[PDB]
């Protein structure tokens, strides 16, 4: 406590009574007389602490000081997932006790935890003798912790890992998972310290924090400084000498991190770690958001309008990629403005996602699978894909990108839905090309052919089937025609039922002769039929005859509701047909006039075929609950209708105080 | 009313609709029987669509545990409807609630926003 | 088989179970090894060299049998007839050979002893701990004692060969033994102290033997009275008899037999070796709960001590109790992490019904009593299982939280008559314009909690001057700059002298420290203390309202409405309990700024989802009768914690929104 080191890279007195060394050492830096006149061995220890300093980045004193600047840089192969380059060194032979510690790290890194195990208590047997305490101390508490995850690892899938896996996985053996229980007995790593030797004890207390259960208790609790409200209307960088809060917590995390993964310290992969870096960059972006929303009130609304007070890196990329869940991301999204925020380093970005296929790939397309690699390489996977949304890519690796999502991921992590979400993502920041329109039409092909069996079947968790990869392609090309999937359907015949099926609901990629012959295998009949075909099948337009159905179901209807009068009961609906049909009408798609007739049957048909005499005493608002964006711009659009529905909709605002009402009435309404 | 099932009932506003964990055994039009069966809910305001298609949201049936696909008029009349805590107050519940609520299908297991 | 072993056990041998592993937790643990132990492990025993040795000084081998004095006696006449070279010849010859270890020696280390003391002169238990990863300082001569590198050792008494095979070495000869205290006086003073100054277990010597006796005759003579009667741990084929038994424990030894444990043949040396080394000892280091009353006593044991407190956060009892429960901010109690007789349970069932605390004996009805009436006040109700109407309430008896300056005022005027009432009184002044009348009040308590307590008020009062320090040194830094500005005079709370003196008293001071100088009991009875001096008391609440911060802003995002019990009754929960610990115990950490902007992000996060419940009865009851009634109003209490809390910019960010 002699001085203040900064994060900003100055120095400070702090409660020194007594002669300023450090002054004096950073004149001698800044002079090189001075240097000159030192003796030699102190010319060589000055030269030592020099090339000591700088690596460290401490500059100069505070009064001294300057426009500093500040970059982050991590010299690890595990922080830039180089598993390849990591295997290459694992596999050479070791020169030093170091190297060991170093490839001991390597090999917890990608899943192999016997081997870490066996290689630290190695080390441990022969630093000891070789007077490296250092070494020694870390050894052991990297082995200590390797022990609690395998432990761990252990429950997790006897407990609930036969069942996702659909198998039950024994990573480990018996005979291993008893022999280091047998080894660490009683073992506690409270007394580590303690019972080192006194000059280790002096030397290296910095160390001693590495022992206790929990650390990043402070580093949490200065948190809270990010959340205050008065700085905007006052505020005095008090933090440091005029540095915002921002820039102090952003640097200790970057401190943070690189020493733990250039220390090769196997505490980065714990929750409490993890839940720190989700904080911290959660309650950094969302500050920005506020002061974003503050000057804009205060200034003019051209002042600071979509001015960005969050801009995100590689490091940044990285670190949510492998420390946030999708639910977490989800809510960074609905919290702020990302897409206000914006991306760079972009180069980097992309080789960090080829490198992230390329590894699926490898990892799934051979027979060969790692476990616990598995699951420690999948989050992350996930994570760097759904956030690859709001970067700019290149055509191939956006295609190699693609290839690995559509083919590669397993379906027990992504299924047909998840992986049409993911895909169509990327599509926002990157206008589809040819290539990739490709790729996806090669994807349709196989999973139609898939189909050649009976029992199989898509399964999705939202509702989505290849039907949306198909109008996903026409949506971008409009004039596409599949030369495969055409002649797939001239060859197909009438006991091929899923097949026919499955490629019906393709039929605009088809060829003329191709959905000239798949047509010839289905008909409407009747108006049951006849909304089969619409929903599945995709009759486009409505024949003069399937008019005419809907007429006789019409008054058919009418005659069963005059005998309802006469009734005065009705058990119960399930679906109103007749709210379709006035819809229909409503949009332009029947042109017939004899459904005018049949009216006053239910309220919501007369309200879309007579706007001009509805009753709108009877206008139910929750309606506008369900219709979509094309039969709401319509609804705005027709005079008859629009002032009513303006005034339930702000009756209904101004009492529930409810945000999709309030949204429908200012997309559209006003 | 008052049941230690009703703990677990949300009410979605943004499409009206309640979510719960219950199973129902359905009598359509009157001639196909059916048991635990329930459905799942997505509101999707952003789809690529045509003029055949004017919802937000889409629903799927599921049949004992297996996904459900009926082409005929889905004419539904519920007689039977379970908790986990197997409480018979649910089978009163289920029609007072659908009765209040206008939207078709007023209880569901599970909602999907994917917007 | 283990099972009858530990069912055999007469109380004697369940004592010293006890006893052995309490002491072993406590760190203060030692063993004496043997040569019974190195020879599990195949090793040239000393009556074989002795047969050599004969061989060579008379022509004709090994006849009859030998005498005690024989074996020191043999090796002598060698040594003195031929010399000193075919001495060192045999014994290189016989001793210069490699031998595993064995399962005993892993036990021995896995007991985790602080020291180890040991008559053998081969190397196995060095590479038992080179293995194991345990740290020792080896000492076999005069000249290791000075030259120390670590605090804990692994004393041969008699040496060893790490510096060559000669028999100068090496403890082996009459001679050596009758010179011995004038060649090794420190090493015999180390031994001495170190038994002195712990829990010491015999392992593989066997009774009678030469070392065993020799320290009886020490015990005797340099002894009032005044130590711990080691124990022994016997190994023979056939059990003792009762008379040597008597005459042993009569001498200060305390036997535990393992022939009478378990039944095994003649040879079979390594079989009862470990039936009783640590088959039993590590086995047996759990509780022994198994009755209605060592329940409460175990119970008392572990709460007793926090009598000196006021009020407990339930949080911090998951500590007291090492993490065999989780204790619910709501009252319930969860099992968790706990293997053996579930005595909490039981607790709450002698808590329902009367005649179960009726089999209570005397003098444990009224440990009941206290336990239930500090389990009662603290708001333990049951478990969660039996969970009924859990009911929520406020009560802070705190004359400094609810601003009564005046009878604060009076109070400080009265007379005290205790301590208390002097801890009380510094909070008080504190609270009231005075650092300087605080501080001394602080400093003279700390003077007069010499006489013996359990040391709570001396730790409290030691943390709350030094805070108090900090609080007087920041108000001069904004008193001499700023203070010249703020009422336009130069404001000089204290004089130059004062300021003088705290600074040079607190300039030694290390809050980091202050709890590892303690009293070790104070250490293992007062854990929950240590968390009082940083920032890690208030971590495990701040990382919890981050989270639940997170969950009830997307569902008002989502638009979803529950029809259960709040999301955020934790978040009210917690932060009562924070503020009735704080101010009940008298603690200055109730103006820190990282409390008052916890209590600020917490009752914005509750008045929040207030309004967005209030304007819901209008959609889900207006489109149907069904609906909710639970909500959220103000009262004295959060009026009171908004005031002192909040700025006048936090309070108008709230009524925008």
């Amino acid at each position: 406590y002699d001085y203040h080191f900064e994060v900003n890279g100055t120095v400070v007195r702090h409660k020194n009574k007594g002669f300023g060394y450090m002054e004096r050492f950073f004149e001698l830096k800044e002079s090189c007389d001075e240097r000159s006149k030192l003796s030699k061995k102190q010319y060589e220890r000055f030269n030592a602490l020099f090339n000591f300093f700088e690596k460290n980045g401490v500059i100069c004193m505070a009064k001294d000081a300057g426009t500093l600047n500040t970059s982050i840089e991590i010299n690890s192969l595990a922080y830039h997932g180089k598993y390849d380059v990591m295997k290459k060194f694992i596999e050479e032979q070791s020169v030093s006790i170091e190297d060991d510690y170093k490839k001991a790290f390597f090999l917890a890194c990608l899943g192999r935890w016997e081997e870490s195990y066996d290689l630290y208590s190695n080390i441990i047997l022969n630093s000891i003798d070789e007077s490296n305490g250092c070494v020694y101390y870390l050894s052991q508490i990297n082995r200590y912790r390797i022990y609690q995850s395998i432990t761990q690892a252990v429950t997790q899938f006897n407990g609930l890992g036969l069942l996702t896996f659909g198998r039950h996985y024994k990573p480990f053996t018996d005979e291993f998972l008893a022999r280091i229980e047998r080894e660490m007995t009683n073992f506690n790593i409270d007394d580590l310290f303690n019972g080192m030797p006194f000059e280790f004890q002096k030397k290296y207390k910095i160390l001693e924090f590495l022992s206790d259960n929990q650390f990043l208790y402070d580093d949490t609790v200065k948190l809270f400084e990010l959340t205050n409200k008065v700085r905007s209307e006052m505020s005095e960088g008090s933090y440091s000498f005029g540095m915002s809060s921002d820039i102090v917590v952003l640097l200790r995390l970057y401190d943070n991190l690189r020493f733990l993964y250039e220390n090769c310290l196997w505490s980065v992969s714990f929750h409490e770690f993890h839940q720190y870096i989700r904080n911290s960059m959660s309650l950094l972006i969302e500050k920005a958001e506020y002061e974003r929303t503050r000057d804009i009130d205060e200034l003019g609304f051209s002042f600071f309008g979509k001015k960005s007070g969050f801009f995100m890196e590689y490091y940044d990329f990285v670190n949510i990629s492998r420390h946030f869940k999708i639910d977490d991301i989800k809510n960074l999204e609905r919290s702020c403005s990302i897409d206000k925020i914006r991306f760079g380093e972009q180069e980097k970005i992309e080789e960090y996602l080829v490198g992230i296929a390329e590894e699926i790939t490898k990892q799934f397309s051979a027979n060969g699978m790692n476990v616990v690699f598995y699951t420690q390489f999948i989050s992350e996977a996930k994570a760097a894909l759904y956030f690859a949304k709001y970067v700019k890519l290149s055509e191939e690796g956006l295609g190699k990108i693609v290839k690995a999502l559509l083919f590669y991921f397993p379906e027990r992590d992504l299924d047909i839905g998840k992986r049409y979400v993911w895909l169509e993502r990327l599509t926002k920041c990157n206008e589809l090309p040819k290539s990739i329109i490709s790729i996806i039409d090669d994807f349709l092909v196989l999973q139609a052919e898939k189909h050649i069996d009976q029992n199989y079947s898509e399964v999705s968790s939202n509702g989505l089937y290849s039907r949306d990869y198909g109008a996903l392609i026409k949506h971008f090309e409009k004039n596409f025609i599949s030369k495969r999937l055409s002649e797939i359907t001239l060859c197909l015949t009438q006991d091929k039922q899923k097949q026919i099926d499955f490629l019906f609901k393709l039929l605009p990629l088809l060829s003329t002769n191709a959905k000239s012959h798949l047509l010839s295998f289905k008909s409407v009949e009747n108006i049951n039929d006849l909304m089969n075909g619409i929903r599945i099948g995709l009759i486009d337009e409505f024949t003069p005859e399937h008019e005419e159905l809907i007429i006789e179901y019409l008054e058919t209807r009418k005659v069963n509701y005059i005998v309802e009068k006469e009734k005065g009961i009705q058990t119960f609906s399930s679906n109103d047909y007749m709210s379709t049909f006035g819809i229909w009408y409503f949009l332009e798609e029947i042109n017939n006039s004899k459904m005018e007739e049949f009216i006053g049957m239910d309220d919501q048909y007369d309200f879309f075929v007579d706007p001009e005499n509805f009753d709108y005493k009877k206008f139910i608002p929750s309606w506008l609950k369900n219709y979509n964006d094309k039969l709401l711009g319509k609804i705005a659009g027709n005079k008859h209708m629009k002032h009513h529905v303006i005034e339930v909709l702000k009756e209904r605002v101004k009492n529930s105080n409810d945000k999709r009402y309030l949204e429908i009435l200012m997309n559209y309404f006003i | 009313k008052d049941t230690g099932a009703t703990h677990d009932l949300v009410y979605h506003s943004k499409i009206n609709t309640f979510v719960w964990d219950v199973e129902f055994d359905i009598v359509l039009s009157d001639s196909k029987e059916l048991n635990k069966c329930y459905f799942v809910k997505c509101f999707n305001p952003y789809r690529i669509n045509g003029k055949c298609d004017f919802a937000v949201s889409s629903i799927d049936i599921f049949s004992e545990g297996k996904r459900l696909l009926i082409e005929n008029e889905f004419n539904f009349k519920i007689t039977k409807a379970v908790h986990v805590a197997t409480s018979k107050d649910v089978t009163e519940i289920v029609l007072h609630l659908s009765e209040r609520i206008s939207s078709p299908f007023p209880i569901v297991k599970e909602v999907v926003y994917l917007d | 088989k283990l099972k009858e072993v530990f069912l055999m056990l007469d109380n004697n041998v369940v004592e010293c179970i006890k006893e052995i592993t309490e002491s072993s937790r406590n760190g203060k643990l030692v063993f004496f090894v043997g040569a019974g132990v190195s020879t599990l492990s195949d090793y040239p025993q000393w009556w074989r060299l002795v047969d050599k040795y004969h061989e060579e000084l008379y022509g004709s081998p090994k006849k009859g049998n030998y005498s005690s004095d024989e074996y020191l006696r043999i090796p002598q006449i060698f040594y003195n007839v031929k010399g000193e070279m075919a001495f060192d010849g045999i014994l290189k010859d016989f001793f210069q050979v490699d031998k595993p270890t064995n399962p005993i020696h892993d036990k021995i280390l896995a007991m985790n002893p602080a020291h180890v003391i040991t008559t053998n002169y081969d190397n196995l238990i060095d590479t038992a701990c080179w293995k194991r990863g345990k740290y020792f300082s080896v000492i076999s001569a005069e000249e290791d004692v000075a030259n120390a590198t670590s605090s804990r050792y692994l004393l041969k008494v008699h040496g060893d060969f790490r510096k060559g095979f000669k028999g100068e070495n090496v403890v082996l000869k009459e001679d050596d033994y009758l010179n011995y205290d004038q060649n090794y006086p420190l090493i015999s003073n180390l031994m001495k102290t170190i038994i002195a100054t712990h829990t010491i277990v015999f392992i593989g010597y066997g009774l009678g033997d030469y070392n065993i006796n020799m320290l009886l005759n020490w015990v005797r003579k340099l002894q009032k009275d005044s130590f711990h009667k080691p124990f022994f741990i016997r190994t023979d084929p056939s059990p003792i008899e009762n008379e040597t038994l008597i005459y042993y424990e009569n001498k200060g030894l305390r036997i535990i037999d393992a022939a009478s444990l378990i039944d095994s043949n003649e040879y079979d040396y390594l079989e009862r070796y470990s039936a009783v080394m640590d088959l039993l000892i590590e086995s047996q280091e759990n509780k022994f709960i198994t009755k209605d009353d060592e329940v409460i006593d175990y119970i008392y044991g572990k709460i007793s001590p926090l009598f000196a407190l006021q009020y407990i956060r339930k949080i911090d009892l998951k500590h007291v109790f090492e993490y065999d429960y989780h204790f619910e901010v709501n009252g319930t109690v969860v099992r968790h992490k706990n293997k053996g007789f579930g005595y909490m349970e039981r607790f709450f069932e002698l808590k329902e019904s009367c005649d179960e605390r009726s089999k209570l004996s005397k003098k444990q009805y009224e440990r009941f009593n206290a336990l239930f009436n500090f389990f009662e006040k603290n708001g333990v109700i049951c478990m969660a299982k039996d969970a009924g109407t859990l009911n929520t309430s406020i009560e802070i008896n705190s004359l400094a939280y609810h601003g009564k300056y005046d009878v604060m005022k009076k109070f400080i005027e009265e007379q005290s008559v205790s301590i208390e009432d002097d801890y009380k009184k510094a909070f008080f002044l504190a609270c009231l314009g005075r650092w300087e009348e605080s501080y001394d009040l602080y400093s003279n308590i700390i003077l007069n909690s010499i006489d013996e307590s359990n040391g709570c008020v001396y730790y409290l009062s030691q943390i709350n001057r030094y805070r108090i320090y900090q609080s007087i040194t920041q108000a001069v830094t904004q008193f001499n700059g700023l203070g010249l500005l703020t009422f336009g005079r130069h404001y000089k709370p204290f004089t130059d002298e004062f300021l003088a003196r705290i600074e040079r008293e607190m300039t030694n001071f290390n809050i980091d420290d202050l709890f590892n100088g303690m009293p070790f009991e104070f250490q293992k009875k007062y854990k929950i203390l240590e968390f009082l001096s940083d920032n890690q008391f208030l971590y495990d609440d701040t990382v919890k309202l981050f989270e639940l911060t997170n969950k009830v802003r997307s569902e008002m995002s989502e638009g979803s409405y529950s029809f259960g019990m709040s999301s955020d009754i934790v978040v009210l929960l917690r932060l009562y309990d924070n503020l009735r610990f704080l101010y009940e115990n008298c603690l200055w950490s109730v103006s820190f700024h990282e409390f008052h902007q916890y209590i600020r992000n917490s009752m914005s996060l509750l008045i929040e989802k207030a309004e967005y419940e209030r304007t819901r009865d209008i959609d889900e009851l207006g489109f149907s009768f069904f609906g909710k009634k639970s909500g959220f109003f103000m009262e004295y209490y959060d009026f009171v914690n908004i005031s002192r809390h909040f700025k006048i910019d936090d309070i108008k960010n709230l009524e925008r929104s």
